[PDB]
Order: C-alpha cells, then sequence, then structure tokens
C-alpha cells in the first residue's frame, strides 16, 4: 500500500508571482498521476494527466512535470481568476484503487 | 459529453436511496465508470468502479451496503445504497476514465444527506 | 531428451501479457527439479498438482505460457479472479491443473529510464474465454458516435505502456510469470 500526501497544504500567493505544488507518494510510484482543479461548489475538472501530457481545453499556462517519487505542478502566468483547490491521484491494486490524498488550498 | 445525475435528498439512517447517472455521448457499457464521494469541507474519496465487462470493485468503507448497476436501455448508471449516518453524508460524482488513471468527464454532484 | 524448460525460463526478452507466448512441451523427460536450483522464486504456486510429486507423474501435454506483469498484479493469475490483466489479457480456467511461477526481474528487465515496450490491454468490450489471446491494435470506440481511425476524443488506443525504472517500488517492479498448464511427458 502507498500513501499520497501533499506538503504545501494552505498557501498564500499573489497575482504577480507563481505557485509550485508538490505531492509525494510513499514506496515509489509509476508515471501515471493526474491533477484536478476544484473551484468551491463546482465539480472538479481534469487539469493535467499522465506525465505532463496536458489536456485539450486546459490552458498552456498550466504545466506539471515530474518523475518518480517527487511530483510537482507549476503555474507560469499571473492567475487572473485566483484558483482554489488541487489534488493528486494514482490508481492502485485491488483493495484501494483510486487514492486522492490530502487536498491543497491556494489563494490571494 | 454530459453526465447529469439525479436522485438524492434526505434519507433516515438505515434507509435506502438510488442514484442514476445519465450520460449522453459516451456508452456506459463500454467505459470505466466510477463513483466519487466528497464530504463537505474535506477531500475526495472513491466508492465504486464498473468495467466494460461484468466486473465491479468497491472500497472498503462501502462494501456490502453499496451496489452498482448498469442499464443499457436508458444508457444510465445506477448506484444502490443502504445508508448509514457516517457512510453517506456527501456529494456524489460520476466520471469516466480515459487512460486508466484520469477521470475527465465529471458530472454535477448530488447532495445525499442522512438525518 | 530433456524438455526445454531451460529455454523457456531463461529467455532474454519475454513478451507483453496481451500477446503471450505458448510452448507445447511434449515427448520429453521433464525433470522439474531444475527450476528451484537455478532461479529463485517469488510466488511458486500449483493448482491440482503437487511440487514434490510432479516428477513421478505422466501427462500428455505440458504447456508453458510466459509474460511480464507488474508485481502487485501477479496475484490476478489464478483461477477465476477479476482485474485488468485476468479479465482482458489472459484468463485462467476454474478447474485448472497446473503451476504458476513468478520471480522478480527488476535486476534485468527494468530499463535505464524507460521500458515502454511492454503493454497490456486496458480496453476491451468483454471478458476473455479461458486461455485466449487478442493481438488486435484497432482503435476502441466509446460512445454511440462512429469511431474514426484517429484516436482523438472518445476513441482510444487500447494498449497502455508500463513504466519501468530501477527506482520504482516493489509493487510496480517488473515480474516474470510462466504458467505450465497440464493435460509421454514423464519425468525421471
Amino acid at each position: 500500500d502507498i500513501q499520497m500526501t501533499q506538503s504545501p497544504s494552505f498557501l498564500s500567493a499573489s497575482v504577480g508571482d507563481r505557485v509550485t505544488i508538490t505531492c509525494r507518494a510513499s514506496q515509489g510510484i509509476s508515471s501515471y498521476l493526474a491533477w484536478y482543479q476544484q473551484k468551491p461548489g463546482k465539480a472538479p475538472k481534469l487539469l493535467i494527466y499522465a506525465a505532463s501530457t496536458l489536456q485539450s481545453g486546459v490552458p498552456s499556462r498550466f504545466s506539471g512535470s515530474g518523475s518518480g517519487t517527487e511530483f510537482t505542478l507549476t503555474i507560469s502566468s499571473l492567475q487572473p481568476e485566483d484558483f482554489a483547490t488541487y489534488y493528486c491521484q494514482h490508481l492502485n491494486s485491488y483493495p484501494s484503487m483510486y487514492t486522492f490524498g490530502q487536498g491543497t488550498k491556494v489563494d490571494i | 459529453v454530459q453526465l447529469v445525475e439525479s436522485g438524492g435528498g434526505l434519507v433516515q439512517p438505515g434507509g435506502s436511496l438510488r442514484l442514476s447517472c445519465a450520460a449522453s455521448g459516451l456508452t456506459v457499457s463500454s467505459n470505466y465508470m466510477n463513483w466519487v464521494r466528497q464530504a463537505p469541507g474535506k477531500g475526495l474519496e472513491w466508492v465504486s468502479v464498473f468495467y466494460p465487462g461484468g466486473s465491479t470493485f468497491y472500497a472498503d468503507s462501502v462494501r456490502g451496503r453499496f451496489t452498482i448497476s448498469r442499464d443499457n436501455s436508458k444508457n444510465t448508471l445506477y448506484l444502490q445504497m443502504n445508508s448509514l449516518r457516517a457512510e453517506d453524508t456527501a456529494v456524489y460524482y460520476c466520471a469516466r476514465d480515459h487512460s486508466g488513471h484520469a477521470l475527465d468527464i465529471w458530472g454535477q454532484g448530488t447532495m445525499v444527506t442522512v438525518s | 531428451n530433456l524438455c526445454p524448460f531451460d529455454e523457456v525460463f531463461n529467455a532474454t526478452r519475454f513478451a507483453s501479457v496481451y500477446a503471450w507466448n505458448r510452448k507445447r512441451i511434449s515427448n520429453c523427460v521433464a525433470d522439474y527439479s531444475v527450476l528451484y536450483n537455478f532461479a529463485p522464486f517469488f510466488a511458486f504456486k500449483c493448482y491440482g498438482v503437487s511440487p514434490t510429486k510432479l516428477n513421478d507423474l505422466c501427462f500428455t501435454n505440458v504447456y508453458a505460457d510466459s509474460f511480464v506483469i507488474r508485481g502487485n498484479e501477479v496475484s490476478q493469475i489464478a483461477p477465476g479472479q477479476t482485474g485488468n490483466i485476468a479479465d482482458y489479457n489472459y484468463k485462467l480456467p476454474d478447474d485448472f491443473t497446473g503451476c504458476v511461477i513468478a520471480w522478480n526481474s527488476n535486476k534485468l528487465d527494468s530499463k535505464v529510464g524507460g521500458n515502454y515496450n511492454y503493454r497490456y490491454r486496458l480496453f476491451r468490450k468483454s471478458n476473455l474465454k479461458p486461455f485466449e489471446r487478442d493481438i488486435s491494435t484497432e482503435i476502441y470506440q466509446a460512445g454511440n458516435k462512429p469511431c474514426n481511425g484517429v484516436a482523438g476524443v472518445n476513441c482510444y488506443f487500447p494498449l497502455q505502456s508500463y513504466g519501468f525504472r530501477p527506482t520504482y517500488g516493489v509493487g510496480h517492479q517488473p515480474y516474470r510469470v510462466v504458467v505450465l498448464s497440464f493435460e509421454t511427458v514423464c519425468g525421471p
């Protein structure tokens, strides 16, 4: 079994600067990990999947690259609409399957 | 593709509810479909999964009381629950899996509270 | 005439699970004791037969199916069972008479920075009948809309690539599994 945890938890980031998020996986990990964005009171939408694949409709503003245990995502632009929450996952073996781990919060 | 979900409301402890996942654009009998739970002000959790074949895997916390079903006649996905006060107090989501790990088409949540 | 169990086990390169090799070992002396002496094992299990009493038995056909599976997915190779590998790549029968051999290969099978060669069938319309194989690379169809050749959206390439690197955990490490189905072949 593996446990997914995120270090930043709450953060404070201004419009001018960028934000970097990291989530760790115990006992190693494959290359399959997805990042989600969930504005409060809205169903979350896929943002980045697999190894920095990027998705149609997701702006090129977002880019999340990593390998092995250390995984991270970074936002380059000024974040006009201040984003709210972000999550990790990774599909597993029979008993656990989808593991999301602790959430993350970023704001002004 | 849209995944509109119905059902919900309030059910007393020990009661029962069913939720239907209406999908127009993708075949329920051909894609990995699953149920995702989110208690208010907390992270997300995984409930069920339903392969193209006659297979189904449940999480430990929702095993034996939660049953999933698929009907190709209405092209919809159903989840049957026999609720408990702390087992079901969350919004429920319906999703599809593209590459075996990523859930893209997330439907609107349905509030299912117990009291 | 010793059976070619030496050739099956020490293959330099195995195949992916979706296209699994098969060898009809017939008309030779088995001598199953060679397995333990040379290759250490991870999950040596037998159904319907016994390991020690394997040599003093006679069979007409002893098959041999070989592939490479993730470590945490080796357990799906067993009678019945449901999963990504068992249901859609290689399904063993219920009344199964044979042995399943699994041993780690992270020392050799793992590559320097990528082993995208190995693939498994993520998408299939229905489960496999026991002891079957599908090597079709046609684009899968999701949704009532007709599916064109290009994958794009709502059409997927079925096969998905393993990621093998030496730093990965024991769960995601490569494994080698050989299944010897049973059915002249009498060991010494």
